[PDB]
């Protein structure tokens, strides 16, 4: 039992940049097609591929940190949908 | 009537928006290069007409020379 935490004095309580929509993980950069609509509230982390005509709506999280995530042609991921990938 | 300036401008705007469409971009992506394309198309059409007139004149001169050369065979 610890029941003891150490607050950090350099922790940011308000990021003026907001949340960054495209979050590259090392060499994995999410690829979004120019014809694809991704809402400004969406977070794309890791290796996530969004193809032509696809659309991702508000509040959706697509974390491709573990495995690959692919959204097909004219396929849509609607509001507040969490798409995640596992190792196996 | 249909002048070379207007057909050139329409062709330039059409080719700019065709290039934008071919790249999956909105038609009026960069508005300034649409104006640039209209101007270039107008210039190219006017130059094409001006070159066509001179080209026809030169062809007429060459054909006159050829006919004169052929006609001398009968002497
Ligand atoms: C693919 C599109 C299809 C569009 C074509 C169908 C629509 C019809 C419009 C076709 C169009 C533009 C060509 C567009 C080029 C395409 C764009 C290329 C890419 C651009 C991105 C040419 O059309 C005319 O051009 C004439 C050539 O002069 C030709 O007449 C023959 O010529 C004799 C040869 O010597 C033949 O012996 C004889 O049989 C015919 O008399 C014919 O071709 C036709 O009558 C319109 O005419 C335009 O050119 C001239 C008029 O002449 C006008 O200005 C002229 O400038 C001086 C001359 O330098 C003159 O001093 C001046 O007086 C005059 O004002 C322009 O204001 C405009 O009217
Ligand atoms: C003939 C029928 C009638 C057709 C209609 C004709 C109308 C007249 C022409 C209208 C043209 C309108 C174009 C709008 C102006 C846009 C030009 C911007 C190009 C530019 O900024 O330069 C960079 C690319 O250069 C370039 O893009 C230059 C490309 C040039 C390709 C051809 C070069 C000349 C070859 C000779 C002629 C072709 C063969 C003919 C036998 C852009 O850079 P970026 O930001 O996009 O990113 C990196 C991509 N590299």
């Amino acid at each position: 039992p610890k029941s003891q935490v150490t607050p950090s004095p350099d922790r940011v309580k308000w990021d003026y940049r907001g949340q960054r929509q495209i979050i590259p993980l090392g060499q994995w950069l999410p690829k979004v097609a120019v014809d694809a609509y991704v809402a400004p509230n969406v977070v794309l982390a890791g290796q996530v591929t969004v193809w032509d005509g696809s659309s991702v709506w508000n509040g959706a999280v697509l974390r491709g940190d573990l495995n690959k995530i692919t959204v097909g042609f004219c396929s849509n991921v609607q509001e507040r949908c969490v798409v995640h990938a596992a190792w196996s | 009537p249909i002048s070379a300036t207007m057909v050139g401008a329409l062709l330039g705007l059409g080719t700019q928006m065709y290039s934008n469409a071919l790249r999956k971009l909105p038609y009026m992506r960069h508005p300034w290069e649409h104006v640039v394309g209209m101007g270039l198309g107008a210039v190219f059409a006017n130059q094409l007409v001006k070159w066509d007139v001179k080209l026809k004149e030169d062809l007429d001169v060459m054909l006159a020379k050829a006919r004169a050369a052929n006609e001398r065979r009968y002497f």
